C-alpha cells in the first residue's frame, strides 16, 4: 500500500468498517477481508437415514480444508460441492420433490445428484421437408 | 359524404416492422438467513434473538413462500411454452433454419439434449451477454467469492451477512431450449405452433385478414419475407442502441441490486443504539448494558427484515401478474392469432414470436405497416338491383373506371364485385350508394 | 462526516494589516479583533520576498487567546521563513 | 494576506480519490444543491 | 393554505406535518382530450376507432351479430339511433 | 429527552412502514385495474 | 432520528417508486387511448 | 410491569403489522385468481 501518509495507519471503508492497516511495529500493509460464512442447503426425504448437503458455491477442496472433515461421498457439481449423493447428471427427471435450482435435482431410491427436466417435445419421425 | 362517398386514405404500399417486448416473468430468488443477518457470529446476541421467537422463523416462511411461489410461476412459464410443441425427430437445426426466404437461424438454437447447454440462440445470446447478473452470472459471482481476490464484490458481502439469490428452479439454458422448441414448432411440419400450415402461409393469411388482397401478397411473397426478416434484424440491431427492453431487463437486475444494497446497509445503522457493530457493544459494555444495545439493534434489524419482506411480497405479486400477462401472449400471439387488436403489441398485428430473456420472455410483434398512402372516395355500401344492399367484407367500394368495385381497407387494390368480399342484405340501408346496374 | 468545517456561502474576511512605520489604534479594535467562538479556518498567503535572489517566506502572525495578559495563556502562531513557531504562554502581549 | 473564516460544527461530503487525498468537498446544508449532492452521496446527482 | 382562512383545512395540516398528495404527470384535461379524440375517432372518416365504417352501420352490423335480421335494423335506424342517444341520456342522468 | 423522543421516532417510523406496506398493495390493485381498463379501451371501444 | 439511517431513505424510495408506478401506468393508458387515433384536420367540433 | 408489558405490547403491534401486510398481499392474489375464475366463467362455460 502507498495511501497510508505518516500519520495514517486504518483503512475504512465508506460504511466505518477497517479493511485494511498498516503495522505501526514493521510498517507492512494488509488488506482485511472477512472470514467466509454460509449456509447448507440439506436435502431431506423422508424414506431416508441421512441428508444430502449442498454447499453452494463451495468446490470441494475448500469445503473439507476450511470447513470441516467429513467421510461422507463428495464431488463438485455446478452448484457447489454436494455430499451424501451420487453424481448422476446424466440421468434425468420429469418430478422432482427435492429442487436444488439449475434444473438439479436431488433424487432419492441413496441420494442422486440428477438432472431436473419436467417438460419434454412431443417428437414424431415425419420429415420435414 | 360527397353524395354517398366518404374520402379515406388507403395504404398503396406497405413493410413489416418488428417490436420488441420485454414481460417479467421471474425475479432473482432471493433468501435471507434471518439469525446470521441479524446477529452474525455473535452468541450474546443470538441469545438475546433467541427470546424474540418466531421473527425470524415466519422472515423464513414468507420468504421460501415468496420463492416457491417464484417457481412454480417458472414451471407453469415453461409449460406454457412447451405446451402443444410437437417436433420431427429428423429436425436439425444446423441444417434447417430458413424455410419461405424466412430466416430463423438467430432465433434458433441446438435442438436436442446432445448440444448440451448450447440450446440457446444467437437472439437470445446476444440479449444475455448484456446483462451480467442472470442465474449464471449470480452463480459465477457467489463462486468467486472464495477465489482470494482483493476484489471486494458487494455480492460476497451480502452472502457473508445472510443475503444470497439461489439459482432458479429451471436454469435459463432450459428455458432458452424451451423458446427454441417453441420457434421451430413454426418452422417446420407439423407446424404445431403455426396453425397446422407453414410459416410463411400463416404470415400471408394473417395479413390478408387486415384487409389486404391475396393477389399482393402471394405475388410479393419474397418482398414480405425480406421485410420480415428485416424487421428480425431492425430488433436485433435496435439491442445495441439504447433499447428500451434492455433497459426494462437491466430494471430488474438493478432494482434487485438496490433492494439488497439497502437491506445489507441496515447491518450500519445504530437504531439509537451506541454503535451498530456488536463488536464494538461487546467490548465496551458488560452483558446487563450490552444487552440494552443490542436489543435495540436486534428491534432495528428485526424491523428491516420485516420492511423487506413486505416489499418483496408486493414485488412477487407484480412479477405473478407480469407471468401470466407473458403466458397469455404466448398462447395468443405466439401459438395463435387471438382475435384481440392490441393485445399483442400495437398496429395491425401480423404474428409474434417469442424469445428467452433474463427473468422474462422477450416478444417480437411482428405488424403491418402501411409506407404510402392514397386517398380515395369509398362507399360503406350499396343498394344494388332488386334494392338489395351490399356491404364490403374488411374494404370499401370504390368507383374505378366509372365502375362499382371492391378494394381491402388496408392496400388499394380494386377489383371487381363479388360474393366472396361482399355481405349481403334483403333491404339496402339508407344513404347506401344507390347502383342499380350492379349484378 | 461532521467536524468542524468553514460555512460554505460565507465570507472570508483578510485580515491581514501591512503598516510600514506607523501603527494605528483602530487596527487593534474590532471589526480586527474577533471573537473565537468554537474555532476559525485560515487561508494563508505566503507572501515570497528575495533579497539578493534568495527566496523569504513571511506572512501575518496569528494570536489566540482571551485576555491578552500574564495570568493567561496566548497561543501565537508565528512564521520564521520556513520554521511556524507555535507557543502557549503566559506572555505580556502589548498594547499594539 | 490572511483570510479567516469561522468554524463550526457542520456535517460534510468529503470524496477521497484512489490515493486518498481529499479533492472534493460539499457542505451538506449550504445549498439547495449541496442538499442534493449529500442526499445522494454524489457530486453529480443524476438528472431528476 | 396560505390563503389566511379561519378555516382549518385537513389537507393543508398534513401538508404542513410533510403529508402532500402531488398532482399526475398528465393532466385530467388532458387525459379527458385524449378520451375526446378517441370518441370523435368514431363518427367520422376515417373511422380509425370503428373498424373503418361510420358509427351507424358498426351498431347496425353488431346489432345483427347478435341474431338479428338486417331487415328490422335498417328499417329501425331511427328507433335505434333514438334509443342509442336516449341510453346515453339515461347514463347522463344517471349521475345525479 | 432522547428516551421520549426515540419512543415517538419509533412509533412514527412503524406507522410509516405500515402506511407505506399498505400503498404498495393497494397501487397493485391500482395497476391491476388500469390493465383492465386498457384491455377495454382496446377490445370494446377501438374494437369488439 | 439521523442516528437510525436509512429508515426515512427507504420510505421516500419506496413512495418515489410506487409514485413512478402510477406514472408509467397513466402514461400508458394515455397511449392505449391514443393508439392508433387517426383525425381529420378539417375537424371542428363546434359544428360537427 | 409497566416496562415488561410496553415489551409485549410492542412485541404483538408488530407482529399483527406483518401478519396484516402479509393478509394484503395474499388478498390481491385472491382478487387476482377470482378475476380469472369470473373470465372463464364467461369466456369457457357460458361461451367459447
Ligand atoms: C418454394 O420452394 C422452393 C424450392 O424448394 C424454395 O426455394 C428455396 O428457398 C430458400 C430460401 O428459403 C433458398 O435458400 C437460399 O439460399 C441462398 C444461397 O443459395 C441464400 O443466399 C438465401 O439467403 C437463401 O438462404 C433455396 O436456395 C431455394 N431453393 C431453390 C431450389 O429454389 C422456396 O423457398 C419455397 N417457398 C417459396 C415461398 O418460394
Ligand atoms: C516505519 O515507518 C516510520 C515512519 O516513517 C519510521 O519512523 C521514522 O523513522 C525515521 C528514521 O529513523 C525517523 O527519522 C522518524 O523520526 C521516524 N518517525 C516518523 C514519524 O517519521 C520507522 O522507523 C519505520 N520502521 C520500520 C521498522 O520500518
Ligand atoms: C458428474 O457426472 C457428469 C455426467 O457423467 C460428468 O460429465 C461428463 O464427464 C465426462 C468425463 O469428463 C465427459 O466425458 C462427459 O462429456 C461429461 N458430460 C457432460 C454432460 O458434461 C461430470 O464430469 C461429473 N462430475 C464429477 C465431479 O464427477
Ligand atoms: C422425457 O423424455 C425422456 C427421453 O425419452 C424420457 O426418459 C422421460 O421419461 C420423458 N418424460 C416425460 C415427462 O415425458
Ligand atoms: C417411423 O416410425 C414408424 C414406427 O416405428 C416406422 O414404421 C416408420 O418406418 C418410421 N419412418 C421413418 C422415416 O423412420
Ligand atoms: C414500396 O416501397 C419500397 C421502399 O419504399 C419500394 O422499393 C417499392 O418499390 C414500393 N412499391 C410500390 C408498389 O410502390
Ligand atoms: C470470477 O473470477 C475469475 C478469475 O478472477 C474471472 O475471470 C471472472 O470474470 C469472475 N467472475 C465474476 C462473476 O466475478
Amino acid at each position: 500500500a502507498v495511501y497510508y501518509n505518516s500519520w495514517q495507519n486504518l483503512l475504512y471503508d465508506s460504511n466505518g468498517n477497517i479493511i485494511g492497516f498498516k503495522d505501526f511495529v514493521t510498517n507492512k500493509t494488509y488488506n482485511i477481508f472477512p472470514c467466509y460464512a454460509g449456509r447448507v442447503s440439506a436435502a431431506f426425504h423422508q424414506n431416508a437415514s441421512s441428508l444430502a448437503l449442498l454447499y453452494r458455491n463451495l468446490k470441494c477442496s475448500y469445503v473439507l480444508n476450511n470447513i470441516s472433515l467429513t467421510t461422507q461421498p463428495y464431488f463438485d457439481s455446478y452448484l457447489g460441492c454436494v455430499f451424501n449423493a451420487d453424481n448422476l447428471t446424466d440421468y434425468s427427471v420429469s418430478s422432482c420433490a427435492l429442487r436444488m435450482g439449475s434444473g438439479f435435482c436431488v433424487d432419492y431410491n441413496s441420494y442422486r445428484f440428477v438432472t431436473f427436466e419436467p417438460f419434454n417435445v412431443s417428437f414424431v419421425n415425419d420429415s420435414i421437408e | 359524404s360527397v353524395g354517398g362517398l366518404y374520402e379515406i386514405k388507403i395504404p398503396t404500399n406497405f413493410t413489416i416492422v418488428g417490436q420488441e417486448e420485454f414481460i417479467q416473468t421471474n425475479s432473482p430468488k432471493v433468501t435471507i438467513d434471518c439469525s446470521l443477518f441479524v446477529c452474525s457470529n455473535y452468541a450474546a446476541c443470538h441469545d438475546l434473538l433467541s427470546e424474540y421467537g418466531t421473527f425470524c422463523d415466519n422472515i423464513n416462511s414468507i420468504l421460501d413462500e415468496v420463492n416457491g411461489l417464484l417457481d412454480t410461476t417458472q414451471l407453469h412459464v415453461a409449460d406454457t411454452l412447451m405446451q402443444g410443441v410437437t417436433l420431427s425427430s429428423n429436425l436439425n437445426t444446423n441444417l434447417h433454419f430458413d424455410v419461405d426466404n424466412i430466416n430463423f437461424k438467430s432465433l434458433v438454437g441446438c435442438l436436442g439434449p446432445h448440444c448440451g447447454s448450447s440450446s440457446r440462440s444467437f437472439f437470445e445470446d446476444l440479449l444475455f451477454d448484456k446483462v451480467k447478473l442472470s442465474d449464471v452470472g449470480f452463480v459465477e459471482a457467489y463462486n468467486n467469492c472464495t477465489g482470494g481476490s482483493e476484489i471486494r464484490d458487494l455480492l460476497c458481502v451480502q452472502s457473508f451477512n445472510g443475503i444470497k439469490v439461489l439459482p432458479p428452479i429451471l436454469s435459463e439454458s432450459q428455458i432458452s431450449g424451451y423458446t427454441t422448441a417453441a420457434t421451430v414448432a413454426a418452422m417446420f411440419p407439423p407446424w404445431s405452433a403455426a396453425a397446422g400450415i407453414p410459416f410463411s402461409l400463416n404470415v400471408q393469411y394473417r395479413i390478408n385478414g387486415l384487409g389486404v388482397t391475396m393477389d399482393v401478397l402471394n405475388k410479393n411473397q419474397k418482398l414480405i419475407a425480406t421485410a420480415f426478416n428485416n424487421a428480425l434484424l431492425s430488433i436485433q440491431n435496435g439491442f445495441s442502441a439504447p433499447n428500451s427492453a434492455l433497459a426494462k431487463i437491466q430494471s430488474v437486475v438493478n432494482s434487485n441490486a438496490q433492494a439488497l444494497n439497502s437491506l445489507l446497509q441496515q447491518l450500519f445503522n445504530k437504531f439509537g443504539a451506541i454503535s451498530s457493530s456488536l463488536q464494538e457493544i461487546l467490548s465496551r459494555l458488560d452483558p446487563p448494558e450490552a444487552q440494552v444495545q443490542i436489543d435495540r439493534l436486534i428491534n432495528g434489524r428485526l424491523t428491516a427484515l420485516n420492511a423487506y419482506v413486505s416489499q418483496q411480497l408486493s414485488d412477487i405479486s407484480l412479477v405473478k401478474f407480469g407471468a401470466a400477462l407473458a403466458m397469455e401472449k404466448v398462447n395468443e400471439c405466439v401459438k395463435s392469432q387471438s382475435p384481440r387488436i392490441n393485445f399483442c403489441g400495437n398496429g395491425n398485428h401480423i404474428l409474434s414470436l417469442v424469445q428467452n430473456a433474463p427473468y422474462g420472455l422477450l416478444f417480437m410483434h411482428f405488424s403491418y405497416k402501411p409506407i404510402s398512402f392514397k386517398t380515395v372516395l369509398v362507399s360503406p355500401g350499396l343498394c344494388i338491383s332488386g334494392d338489395v344492399g351490399i356491404a364490403p367484407k374488411q374494404g370499401y367500394f370504390i368507383k374505378h373506371n366509372d365502375h362499382w368495385m371492391f378494394t381491402g381497407s388496408s392496400y388499394y387494390y380494386p377489383e371487381p364485385i363479388s360474393d366472396k368480399n361482399v355481405v349481403f342484405m334483403n333491404t339496402c340501408s339508407v344513404n347506401f350508394t344507390k347502383a342499380p346496374l350492379v349484378y | 462526516f461532521t467536524g468542524y468545517f468553514p460555512k460554505s456561502g460565507a465570507n472570508f474576511r483578510d485580515l491581514s494589516l501591512k503598516g510600514t512605520t506607523y501603527l494605528s489604534t483602530l487596527w487593534y479594535q474590532k471589526p480586527f479583533l474577533s471573537d473565537f467562538n468554537n474555532g476559525i479556518f485560515s487561508r494563508v498567503k505566503n507572501t515570497k520576498l528575495y533579497v539578493n535572489k534568495t527566496l523569504y517566506s513571511e506572512f501575518s502572525t496569528i494570536v489566540i487567546g482571551s485576555v491578552f495578559i500574564n495570568n493567561s495563556y496566548t497561543i501565537v502562531v508565528q512564521p520564521h521563513n520556513g520554521v511556524l513557531e507555535i507557543t502557549a504562554c503566559q506572555y505580556t502581549m502589548c498594547e499594539y | 494576506q490572511y483570510w479567516v473564516t469561522p468554524l463550526s460544527k457542520r456535517q460534510y461530503l468529503l470524496k477521497f480519490d484512489n490515493r486518498g487525498v481529499i479533492t472534493n468537498a460539499v457542505d451538506c446544508s449550504s445549498s439547495f444543491f449541496s442538499e442534493i449532492q449529500c442526499k445522494t452521496k454524489s457530486l453529480l446527482p443524476n438528472t431528476g
